[PDB]
C-alpha cells in the first residue's frame, strides 16, 4: 500500500539511526573489561562504527556486561539497567556473564547475567577477543536493523 | 509528670495502647510475666514505649527490675520529683 | 504626574508591600529589597535620560554598585543565619524578645 | 526592531526544538517504569567556601562595572586625573585581591 | 570445660547484650521502613525482628549468644549505615518463595524429601 511503504521507510530510518549510533555503558567487572578496552584501542576501534567510548549510563544505548557478575553487585547491575532509556540493549561478554563460566559453581556468583537482565547478544569466550566482541556488536546492529517497530504499530 | 496521678494514668494509657496486654486483666499491680502472659521482649518493648512516652532513657539494670506498672510508676517517681 | 514613572513607582510600592509582609524566608525579604533597588535604577535612569542631564548618567551605576554591595552584605547575613538554624526562616530570628 | 525580531526568532527556534525534543519521543508507548545517586536521603550541608567565591565574584564584578567606561574615558581632556583614577580603581581591585589572599579567603578553592 | 569468654562471663550479661540489641533493632525498624521506602509496615518489620530473636532463643551457651549479638550488631551496622540495599532488607521477607508444605501428606505428594 502507501502507509505500509511509509512505515517501512521510517523503520529503516530509525533503525539506521539507532544501529549506527550505539552508545555503550560498559560494566568493567573483570578481565573482559581489558578486552573491551582493546576493542576501543586503535586496532579494532569501536568509535569508527559510531560506538563511542565510555558513554554515561543515563544516555547510553547498550549495556555491555563484561566480566563476572557476583551476588554483591547484581542489584547494582539491575539498577543501572533500570536507569537506561529505551531502546536499551544488553550484550553479555564472556563466560561468567553468559552462564557463570569458571565460577559457575561458586557460592557468590550469579550464574549468567540473564538471570538479572534481559540479554540480547551472548558473546562467548574467556575472554572473547576484541575482534569477537566487535563481531557481537555488529550482530547487535544487524538485530536492530531487522526490527519492525512502525510496521507492527501500523499492523496492530 | 507533676503528680503521681498523671504518671499513673499515663502508664496505664501506655499499657492499654499495647495490643498484646488484655486491658481487662490490666491493673496497677498486675505482674507482666506470670499474670499477663508476656514474653521478655514484650516487656522490653513496653519499657521502650515508656521511654517514648515519658521522654527519657531507662538503663538496662533497672528495666529488668520493672515487672509491674506499680514499680514502673514508683521508678518514674524516684527519677522525678512528684 | 507622568505615566511610565507612575508604573515604575507602582512596581516600587508593590515590592515594598512584598517587603513589608513576610511569609516564610529571609531570601524573600532580600529579593523584594532588590526589586525595590531595581525600580529605583529604572526610574532614576528614565529621569536622567529624559532631561538629557549628562553628568548624572554615572549616578544609576553608582546607585547600582553600592546597593549591589549592600545586597552582598545581606546575603552574608542570611548565610550566617542559615549556619545557625539550617534554614533562613524569619521565625528562628526571635531570640531578642528578651 | 530588527533586534527584537531576531530575539523572538531565536526564542521561537529554541522553544520549537525543546517542544520537538519533548513531544517526539512521547509518541512512543514504550514502558511506564518504576522504582526510583551518591546520596539516598541525605540533606545538603552548606559550604562556606562556595559562598565566599560567589561574593568575591560579585565584589570584583562591581569593580569591573566601575572599570567599564575606560575606552571612553581615554578620550577626555583631563588625562592626568583620568589616569590616576583608572590606576586607583585597578589598584583597589588588587588590594581587595591581596586582602582575599592573606586572610586565607582563597583556600581549598585557591 | 574452662574456656575463654568473648564478652560475657555468664548468661546475665549475655541476655543484657541480647536485650540492648533488641532495643536497638526496635529503634531502627521505623527508620529502615522509611528510608529504604519498603512496602512493609513498621509492625510487620518488628514482627520479623521478633521472629529473628525467637529463632535463636534456645541457646544456653554464653559464647554462642555473644557471637549472635556480634553478628546482629553487624546486621544493624549494615542497616543504619546504608550498606544494604532494598533487596538485602527484603531478603528477610521470603516473598517470592512459595510456602513449603509442612504436613506429611503434601510432602508425600510433591516429592521425596522429609
Ligand atoms: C531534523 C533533526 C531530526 C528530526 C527527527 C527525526 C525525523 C523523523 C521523526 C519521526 C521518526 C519516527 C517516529 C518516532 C519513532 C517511533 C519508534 C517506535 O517505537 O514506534 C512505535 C510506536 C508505538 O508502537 P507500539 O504500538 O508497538 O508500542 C510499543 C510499546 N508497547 C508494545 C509496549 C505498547 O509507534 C508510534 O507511536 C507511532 C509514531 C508515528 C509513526 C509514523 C507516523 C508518521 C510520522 C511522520
Ligand atoms: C587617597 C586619594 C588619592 C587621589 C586623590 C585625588 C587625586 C586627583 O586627581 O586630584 C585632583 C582632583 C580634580 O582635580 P583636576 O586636576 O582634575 O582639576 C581639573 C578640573 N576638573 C575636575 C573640572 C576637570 O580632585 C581635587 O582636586 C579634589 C578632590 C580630591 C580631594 C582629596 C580626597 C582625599 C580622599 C581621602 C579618603
Ligand atoms: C528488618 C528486620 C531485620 C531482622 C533483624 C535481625 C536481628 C537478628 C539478631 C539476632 C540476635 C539473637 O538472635 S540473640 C538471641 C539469643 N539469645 C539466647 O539464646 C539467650 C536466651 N534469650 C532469651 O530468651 C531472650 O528472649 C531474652 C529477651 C534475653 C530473655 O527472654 P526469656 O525470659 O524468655
Ligand atoms: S569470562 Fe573469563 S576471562 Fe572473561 S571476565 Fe570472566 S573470568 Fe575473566
Amino acid at each position: 500500500s502507501r502507509g505500509e511503504y511509509v512505515v517501512a521507510k521510517l523503520d529503516d530510518l530509525i533503525n539506521w539511526a539507532r544501529r549506527s549510533s550505539l552508545w555503550p555503558m560498559t560494566f568493567g567487572l573483570a578481565c573482559c573489561a581489558v578486552e573491551m578496552m582493546h576493542m576501543a584501542a586503535p586496532r579494532y576501534d569501536m568509535d569508527r562504527f559510531g560506538v563511542v567510548f565510555r558513554a554515561s549510563p543515563r544516555q547510553s544505548d547498550v549495556m555491555i556486561v563484561a566480566g563476572t557478575l557476583t551476588n554483591k553487585m547484581a542489584p547494582a547491575l539491575r539498577k543501572v539497567y533500570d536507569q537506561m532509556p529505551e531502546p536499551r540493549y544488553v550484550v553479555s561478554m564472556g563466560s561468567c556473564a553468559n552462564g557463570g563460566g569458571y565460577y559457575h559453581y561458586s557460592y557468590s556468583v550469579v550464574r549468567g547475567c540473564d538471570r538479572i537482565v534481559p540479554v540480547d547478544i551472548y558473546v562467548p569466550g574467556c575472554p572473547p577477543t576484541a575482534e569477537a566482541l566487535l563481531y557481537g556488536i555488529l550482530q547487535l546492529q544487524k538485530k536492530i536493523k531487522r526490527e519492525k517497530r512502525l510496521r507492527i504499530w501500523y499492523r496492530r | 509528670p507533676l503528680t503521681l496521678e498523671g504518671i499513673k494514668d499515663r502508664v496505664l494509657y501506655v499499657l492499654k495502647l499495647y495490643d498484646k496486654i488484655d486491658p481487662e486483666k490490666l491493673s496497677v499491680n498486675s505482674h507482666f510475666m506470670k499474670d499477663l502472659g508476656l514474653d521478655s521482649l514484650d516487656q522490653v518493648e513496653i519499657i521502650m514505649a515508656m521511654e517514648d512516652e515519658f521522654g527519657f532513657e531507662i538503663p538496662d539494670i533497672d528495666a529488668e527490675k520493672l515487672m509491674c506498672p506499680q514499680e514502673i510508676v514508683d521508678y518514674i517517681a524516684d527519677k522525678k520529683d512528684v | 504626574m507622568s505615566l511610565v514613572y507612575m508604573n515604575i513607582m507602582m512596581a516600587f510600592t508593590v515590592s515594598l508591600t512584598g517587603l513589608l509582609m513576610y511569609r516564610s524566608h529571609l531570601m524573600s525579604s532580600l529579593l523584594c529589597l532588590e526589586g525595590m533597588m531595581l525600580s529605583l535604577f529604572i526610574l532614576a535612569t528614565l529621569m536622567i535620560l529624559n532631561s538629557h542631564f549628562t553628568l548624572a548618567s554615572m549616578m544609576p551605576i553608582i546607585l547600582l554598585v553600592f546597593a549591589a554591595c549592600e545586597a552582598a552584605l545581606g546575603l552574608s547575613l542570611l548565610v550566617m543565619v542559615s549556619n545557625t538554624y539550617g534554614t533562613d526562616y524569619v521565625q528562628n530570628l526571635n531570640l531578642l524578645q528578651c | 526592531m530588527n533586534l527584537m525580531i531576531t530575539l523572538l526568532t531565536n526564542f521561537t527556534l529554541a522553544t520549537l526544538l525543546v517542544t520537538i525534543a519533548f513531544w517526539l519521543p512521547q509518541l512512543n508507548v514504550y514502558s511506564e517504569k518504576t522504582s526510583p545517586d551518591p546520596m539516598g536521603s541525605a540533606r545538603l550541608p552548606f559550604s562556606m567556601k562556595f559562598f565566599l567565591v560567589a561574593i568575591t565574584f560579585l565584589l570584583f564584578d562591581l569593580e569591573i562595572a566601575l572599570l567599564l567606561p575606560l575606552p571612553w574615558a581615554s578620550q577626555t581632556t583631563n588625562l592626568n586625573t583620568m589616569l590616576t583614577m583608572a590606576l586607583l580603581l585597578i589598584f583597589l581591585l588588587a588590594v581587595s585581591l591581596a586582602y582575599e589572599w592573606t586572610q586565607k579567603g582563597l583556600e581549598w578553592t585557591e | 570445660t574452662s574456656v575463654k569468654p568473648i564478652f560475657s562471663r555468664d548468661m546475665n550479661e549475655a541476655k543484657r547484650r541480647v536485650r540492648e540489641l533488641y532495643r536497638a533493632w526496635y529503634r531502627e525498624v521505623p527508620n529502615t521502613v522509611h528510608l529504604f521506602q519498603l512496602d512493609i509496615s513498621v509492625k510487620q518489620g518488628r514482627d520479623k525482628v521478633r521472629e529473628m530473636f525467637k529463632k535463636n532463643a534456645h541457646v544456653t551457651d554464653p559464647r554462642v549468644v555473644d557471637l549472635l549479638v556480634i553478628k546482629g550488631k553487624m546486621e544493624l551496622e549494615e542497616t543504619i549505615n546504608v550498606w544494604k540495599q532494598r533487596t538485602h532488607v527484603m531478603r528477610f521477607f521470603h516473598e517470592t518463595e512459595a510456602p513449603r508444605p509442612k504436613d506429611f501428606l503434601s510432602k508425600f505428594y510433591v516429592g521425596h524429601d522429609p
